[PDB]
């Protein structure tokens, strides 16, 4: 069991997400 | 005597620049001095008469400027009225700015170039213009020449007293062009003050007053813009310096219009661009266009290349 | 003598440009020192100078190749071998190629005795070294030093070649497979059949594919040698194994070289074996293979057996094209449509209107403008054979639908193509249907389209003649010159400029001159100095009397306007026309 | 079984290194002589082996410095304008062409191509000046002599020969020379290009898994590779466990794979972290050509080119941390791009771990050791002693407790001499050269 309540892993490869412009 | 040889020299310079070839520092110095002695006469507010073809941000994208010239008629056949921003991330920013200033010097009546917010020594140093000058000229003299030249550029422009053109937005401390005539342009634009609002402020869809994210200027709302419009006896305000997907966008009950002239800004946003054609009857129009196909770029082509057959 | 000691101290330098423009004139320094001085002490300074860049060595290689006379001639040419050999080892491929070219060049200077004495051992050293760049550079020297040696040397060289074509690196192997054809060209026929075919097969069946895709060109150059009674016993199995390869690169390289394969192997073997392989290529799984194959359709059918040509064409090739036309990949249709036309003058009018015309109309209703562009540009073949009536009954939908869409590039393309269509179709149908499109373009929004139509007017008029011009061409534009916008007025002036020099002096003076004089009074200054430009351009065709009577006073007036640009241009006009 | 004996140390000697002192990649040559080491900031260094002086045979020479050259400078990409970095990600050695020794090199967004050559000659003399540089009179010249080459000391150089810049949107993280000395690839986090070694202005995108709407990112590429004997088999990894194996023969655009190695996840382990601890980190082939290791975060796994749904073997690196996973997530140590390396002949594997441990499992005898790199407790020609970790409180004078390991000295990158048994483990700031105990 673990208590960091969450259901995502976009943390390490963050810059692959939007960070789009300006 | 000197006028004829100078005109022929300028014609040669324009012809050479038309195929993306830079110049020497002596030529830049002479052209900058001539531009100084020409622009020292024009006041802050300039009344240019119709017809004219309003433009927008070019941001150093030389090929987009060439496409614009191929779309809206080659100079000096068609008048033009730019709104600054010849720097910040263009691939050929020096070529674009020298072409524009050469056209201004040779055709001091046909063309009129306003002042942009991004043409300040610190701003150009931060946003790659200084780097471009270093990597192309090998020194920083031409950058200093262009920066000191930038002071003489007029703030705004007028067309028959009805269509008002400026790079950015208005100011709360400014009410009419009579203060504009009183304001001095031979100084650096600060991060605060009425001139900063003239060059950095933006109109917003929401009401009230907001602070621009760029750290300078304050965003005027609908009410202030409308009060200015009906107070000064104008019909609409033409501005620039805001990226929009569809090229041009009406705003604030069609009072302020946003115009962009650098299609595919920063080569990634993939927007459109348009130029407000203005006729003798003052029936404004628009001519949307797409960025011209270029050559020499590193192509990430899904189609097979010639080395892998 | 001073510039000599100037240049000498520029070889040893620290600037690449100064070194370059000093090495460019090595012939001058050589003539300065002389033959003995050069051969004795200059070349040893050029042998070791491998501390340089691409273009420096690239120029030095050629310069050394061209020194065959400054060293003395065909007695000491074998003294330029150290520097070229030491160039043939660098990594930049262009330098290696220039060095090999210069070596092959100066090889024609050695005496056969000197050949066997020094050049052959150079080939042995280069083709036996360790640094595989040396072996790659040595692969391509046998062709120029083979024919003039003795028998035992020939056997030694063939042994070296066979030891090369079985190397353990892939680069040596591929750079030997390349020159396999040039080597086999000079080998005697019995030696060819005995030795070249085994190496050729071993290459064609190599473990790589970057090595297999050259055996096809090797096969062309070899099959152009053997007698007809052997192209099936020796070469054909390799080719049939190639045309079913597993790596699409070899299939491509087979397709792209199909017409030469046919020419070489001869119509018998073509009609026997190639057509099925051709269909198997055209029904491929990849895109580029079909692209090349379809692109090669016309010339293929145009060289078949003269007797059974129509039979085999109609029986085999047509269904493949009927499948291709309805493909989903753009480039395939774009390639096929542009080449399909060549079949009509060989199939005849009946089979044309039966089969070809259906898929012609199926093409003309495509969606990728490039397809319609190609199929419209390439209409002369069918127009020469079946008459343009049955096609012109339906071409107008295509042209009209094409010349009105959004992206102005395709409009510019169809405007570029309009003169060909007008000259190929006929004038009556033109003035009946299409004549409105040029007038609709002349007032288009996008300036580039306006200039395109401007030049199109000149091309069309010089094609037909000035009679149809003053019939259905100029008056309307002069009437249009009164638009509210100034751009269209300047456009009319542009058309007058581009038309005056061909529409006859009488017609100019009687029709357009009053229009120019009226336009000279336009309020906005742009039209006025453009009028000045137009008068400057049009002056020569006019008469001096007309100038003095009407033009000169207009120039004097225009030299007095409120602005300065029209003044400048009118001064230019008066100056270069002797109207001052 | 073999024994490992500390035999050298390099780099800084203290424990207060700056940022640009963190060894970030280590890659042996093809033969074994040279050994690159590109620590952060771009200071690629190159260690030559002291060749065997026939007077002493057993003592295979220690490593000496051979050259040094800055690779990448800081930068600002005004288009996005944030922080174009000066790291070194992946060094790779092209084979022997001539007396030079080429080598690729890559920061996060531009791949150079260096060259290491030797010079031992220079010109001495002039015709317009004397050696002093004091010009003679341009008329005093009467005879002409040509500069000649006279010997000198040995010297090296490193000139950037090509630059494959400006093609990837995201961050490059892999390189692989192909199989034919002509091409190579370089896979960013969503694309894959395929350059040609002598053309610096083109590329050929060959794999793209970018969804049209950038909201739903599910998989990202994490490592690519080619086959050391095949011309047309590249095996790029993924981020959810799968390892696709494309094939550049069927169709040019290899978006349609030809296999899918994928573990059928077991419900007996997935509690809160499998989706983040089951991400591949570096997929290496094997010198033979068949097997293909994939070091994930917690377990080396040896796949096979003829068994899709299952590995042939499996090993556990530091399985005693499956409980500590939670605390490890609290300082971003759960994200750590590890790496492995094969034997010279497919017999042994290895992989870095925490607190300066680097296990090496065994193929044939299934044994596994756990050494420890540390300058203090050893001297050249000593012998290392297999350590022993403990999960529970059974701490009897030969172990290190699980609650005492320092998750700050991570041995990420390692190497292995392509023929002999001279490994080179790269700690946070040093370049240990544990040599074998030759007998």
């Amino acid at each position: 069991n673990d208590y960091t309540s969450q259901m995502y892993s976009a943390k390490p490869y963050a810059h692959i997400l939007s960070v789009p412009v300006s | 005597m000197d006028e004829k040889v100078f005109t022929k020299e300028l014609d040669q310079w324009i012809e050479q620049l038309n195929e993306c070839k830079q110049l020497s520092e002596s030529q830049v110095k002479s052209l900058c001095e001539k531009a100084k002695e020409i622009l020292t006469k024009e006041s802050n507010v300039q009344e240019v008469r119709c017809p004219v073809t309003v433009c927008g941000d070019v941001h150093g994208q030389f090929h987009d400027l060439m496409e614009l010239f191929r779309i809206g008629g080659k100079s000096p056949d068609t008048n033009y009225l730019f709104m600054g921003d010849y720097v910040d991330r263009g691939y050929y920013s020096v070529e674009t700015v020298t072409l524009l200033v050469a056209l201004k010097v040779r055709y001091r009546e046909r063309i009129t170039i306003l002042r942009g917010n991004h043409e300040s020594r610190q701003i150009t140093q931060v946003y790659g213009f200084y780097d471009e000058c270093l990597r192309k000229y090998g020194n920083a003299n031409v950058w200093k020449y262009f920066t000191d030249l930038f002071d003489y550029l007029p703030l705004t422009a007028l067309v028959d007293g009805q269509i008002f053109c400026l790079h950015g937005g208005l100011s709360p401390s400014i009410d009419t062009l009579d203060h504009i005539r009183a304001l001095d342009r031979l100084q650096e634009v600060p991060h605060e003050g009425p001139m900063c609002d003239l060059l950095w402020s933006d109109p917003d869809d929401r009401g009230g007053w907001g602070i621009s994210p760029r750290g300078a200027g304050y965003t005027f709302g609908q009410d202030i813009s409308e009060t200015f419009n009906h107070a000064n006896g104008l019909t609409l305000v033409s501005r620039a310096h805001q990226l929009v997907m569809e090229g041009y966008n009406w705003c604030h009950d069609r009072n302020v219009v946003t115009i962009f002239s650098a299609p595919n800004y920063c080569y990634r946003c993939g927007n459109q661009a348009a130029i407000m054609e203005l006729d003798d009857t003052l029936k404004y129009s628009f001519l949307q266009f797409d960025p011209a196909p270029r050559r020499g770029e590193p192509h990430v082509t899904r189609r097979t290349p010639d080395y892998f057959l | 003598l001073y510039p000599i000691a100037v240049l000498i101290d520029e070889l040893r330098n620290e600037d690449v440009q100064l070194r370059l423009n000093s090495i460019k004139k090595l012939s001058t320094i050589a003539l300065a020192l002389g033959v003995e001085r050069t051969r004795s002490e200059l070349l040893p300074f050029l042998t070791d100078t491998i501390y340089d860049e691409d273009e420096v060595l690239l120029a030095l290689a050629e310069q050394l190749g061209t020194f065959t006379t400054l060293v003395g001639g065909p007695e000491y040419v074998h003294c330029l071998l150290p520097p070229l050999e030491s160039l043939a080892t660098v990594e930049e491929t262009v330098v290696r190629d220039k060095a090999v070219e210069s070596l092959r060049a100066i090889s024609h200077e050695h005496s056969p005795s000197d050949l066997e004495a020094h050049f052959v051992p150079l080939v042995k050293r280069l083709a036996g070294g360790d640094w595989f760049t040396s072996r790659t550079s040595a692969c391509g020297l046998f062709s120029v030093c083979y024919p003039r040696v003795s028998s035992a040397v020939k056997a030694e060289l063939r042994q070296y070649f066979r030891n090369l074509c079985s190397d353990d690196t892939p680069m040596v192997r591929r750079a030997a497979a390349s020159k396999l054809g040039e080597f086999a060209k000079v080998l005697e026929l019995d030696n060819v059949k005995s030795e070249i075919i085994p190496m050729f097969s071993n290459l064609a069946s190599d473990e790589q594919d970057s090595v297999r895709l050259l055996a096809v060109e090797a096969c062309v150059n070899i099959a152009q040698l053997l007698p007809q009674e052997d192209l099936e016993a020796l070469v054909m199995p390799t080719l049939r194994q190639a045309a079913e390869d597993k790596s699409w690169r070899v299939r491509y390289m087979v397709a792209d070289k199909f017409t030469e394969l046919q020419k070489a192997v001869g119509p018998e073997i073509t009609k026997t074996d190639l057509v099925p392989a051709f269909q198997n290529l055209m029904k491929d799984c990849e895109a580029e293979v079909r692209a090349a194959a379809s692109h090669k359709v016309k010339e293929f059918c145009e060289n078949l057996s003269a007797d059974c040509r129509e039979n085999v064409i109609m029986s085999q090739i047509l269904p493949c094209i009927k499948e291709l036309v309805s493909d989903a990949n753009q480039h395939v249709k774009s390639a096929l449509a542009s080449v399909i036309m060549g079949l009509s003058p060989i199939l005849g009018k009946d089979n044309t209107i039966e089969h070809l015309l259906p898929l012609f109309l199926a093409q003309l209703k495509d969606e990728c403008p490039e397809v319609r562009l190609n199929i419209i540009s390439n209409l002369d073949c069918v127009n020469e054979v079946i008459g343009i009536r049955q096609l012109s009954q339906s071409l107008l939908p295509a042209i009209v639908e094409l010349a009105e869409d959004a992206k102005w590039r395709v409009r510019l393309a169809i405007i570029e193509y309009m003169p060909l269509l007008a000259g190929q179709l006929g004038v009556e149908f033109f003035d009946e249907k299409l004549n409105s499109l040029c007038m609709a373009w002349l007032v288009d929004h996008v300036y580039a389209i306006r200039e395109a139509a401007t030049s199109n007017l000149k091309k069309l008029v010089e094609k037909f003649g000035k009679e149809w011009a003053h019939a259905t061409i100029i008056p309307k534009v002069l009437a249009m010159s009164g638009d509210p916008n100034y751009l269209h007025r300047m456009t009319t002036l542009f058309c007058i400029n581009v038309l005056s020099e061909v529409c006859g002096q009488d017609i100019t003076t009687k029709h357009m001159l009053p229009t120019v004089l009226r336009m000279a009074g336009d309020p906005v200054a742009n039209v006025r100095f453009n009028v000045a430009k137009s008068l400057q351009k049009i002056g020569p065709i006019l008469d001096n009397s007309t100038l003095q009577s009407e033009v000169k006073p207009i120039l004097e007036k225009l030299t007095q306007d409120q602005d300065v640009d029209v003044k400048y241009f009118a001064q230019e006009a008066l100056t270069v026309l002797s109207l001052a | 079984d073999i024994q490992w004996c500390f035999s050298q140390v390099k780099g800084a000697v203290d424990d207060d290194v700056a940022e640009a002192d963190i060894i970030s990649t280590v890659e042996f040559n093809h033969s074994g002589e040279l050994l690159a080491t590109g620590d952060k900031g771009g200071r690629v260094v190159i260690f030559q082996q002291e060749q065997e002086n026939k007077i002493q045979s057993h003592s295979r020479g220690e490593y000496n410095v051979y050259s040094t050259f800055q690779s990448h400078e800081p930068e600002f990409d005004y288009l996005k304008s944030l922080e174009i970095e000066e790291k070194i990600n992946k060094i790779r050695w092209l084979p022997q062409k001539n007396a030079a020794q080429f080598l690729l090199s890559t920061n996060d967004k531009t791949i150079k191509l260096w060259k290491i050559s030797e010079r031992d000659k220079r010109p001495e003399g002039y015709n317009l000046k004397e050696e002093d540089g004091r010009y003679r009179d341009p008329t005093t010249v009467t005879t002409l002599r040509v500069p000649v080459f006279r010997p000198m000391d040995l010297m090296v150089e490193a000139s950037p020969r090509r630059i494959f810049a400006n093609a990837h949107t995201y961050h490059i993280n892999s390189i692989s020379i192909n199989s034919d000395y002509e091409t190579y690839l370089s896979a960013d986090d969503l694309r894959i290009n395929l350059w040609h070694l002598e053309i610096t202005d083109r590329s050929f995108n060959i794999v793209d898994i970018k969804p049209a709407n950038m909201e739903e990112l599910t998989e990202v590429i994490t490592a690519a590779e080619f086959h050391p004997n095949s011309c047309n088999t590249f095996v790029y990894s993924s981020s959810k466990g799968t390892i696709r194996l494309c094939d550049m023969r069927a169709s040019a655009l290899c978006d349609r794979h030809s296999k899918l190695f994928e573990e059928p996840e077991d419900p007996s382990n997935r509690s809160f972290f499998s989706e983040i601890i089951s991400s591949i980190s570096d997929v290496k082939f094997s010198h033979s050509g068949r097997y293909m290791m994939t070091r994930d975060y917690l377990s080396v796994k040896i796949w096979d080119l003829n068994m899709e749904n299952r590995p042939v073997e499996t090993y556990q690196v530091h399985e005693y941390l499956r409980s500590k996973l939670c605390s490890l997530y609290e300082n971003d140590c759960i994200f750590d791009k590890f790496e492995c390396c094969w034997n010279g002949s497919d017999s042994v594997v290895m992989t870095g771990s925490y607190n300066n441990f680097f296990r090496m499992f065994d193929r044939n005898t299934k044994r596994d050791i756990t050494l420890e790199a540390s300058r203090e407790n050893n001297k050249p020609r000593t012998v290392l002693k297999p350590r022993k970790v403990c999960a529970s409180g059974k701490r009897k004078k030969d172990e290190i407790s699980v609650d005492s390991l320092d998750f700050n000295k991570k041995i990420l990158h390692t190497a292995w001499h392509p023929k002999e048994n001279i490994i080179a483990v790269a700690t946070t700031n040093n370049l240990y050269i544990f040599q074998d105990k030759v007998n």
